[PDB]
């Protein structure tokens, strides 16, 4: 489902983009699946690198424990 | 003193090209307004941002400017020519 929310978000913003200067919404109908292409591929990843920085966080949290572990 | 150049198109396979540059004053339109195909946009005429000028119409601001507002319309044969000096 991921994919799809960052298809929607692409063509969201493309329609956007096209709707800021005045001309029409779907002016390069051709764009518009570059645009749900890019969305789809960046929140895909920006969940894929999420989960990567929660392991690291973690581990950094466990290595902390140590640190504190000798002070008690 | 009548004669014909036969040089002279009688069929110019494109027909009068809406917007007329007149020596280095292209007449502007706005992308968001609308002008028909059949009409005639000669010199400084300006479409600003909303207009509509509706088939069958001429502006030929060869003498002075000629500026159609913000949403304003221009119905269909309608003449707009700038007068004299």
């Amino acid at each position: 489902s991921a994919t799809t929310i960052g298809a929607l978000l692409g063509l969201g913003t493309q329609m956007y983009s096209n709707a800021l200067r005045k001309l029409p919404y779907m002016r390069h109908p051709w764009e518009h699946v570059v645009g749900m292409g890019l969305g789809a591929v960046f929140v895909n990843q920006l969940l894929k690198w999420e989960a990567q920085v929660e392991q690291d966080l973690d581990k950094m949290l466990e290595k902390a424990k140590a640190a504190n572990e000798r002070r008690y | 003193s009548i004669t014909p150049s036969p040089d002279r198109v009688k069929w110019d396979y494109r027909g009068q090209r809406k917007i007329i540059p007149l020596g280095q004053w292209l007449p502007k339109v706005a992308v968001d307004a609308y002008v028909a195909p059949n009409v005639v946009l000669a010199g400084q005429v300006t479409v600003w941002d909303g207009a509509s000028v509706w088939p069958g119409c001429v502006l030929r601001g060869d003498l002075n400017k000629i500026s159609i507002g913000f949403c304003s319309n221009v119905q269909e044969r309608s003449v707009l020519h700038a007068a004299w000096t």
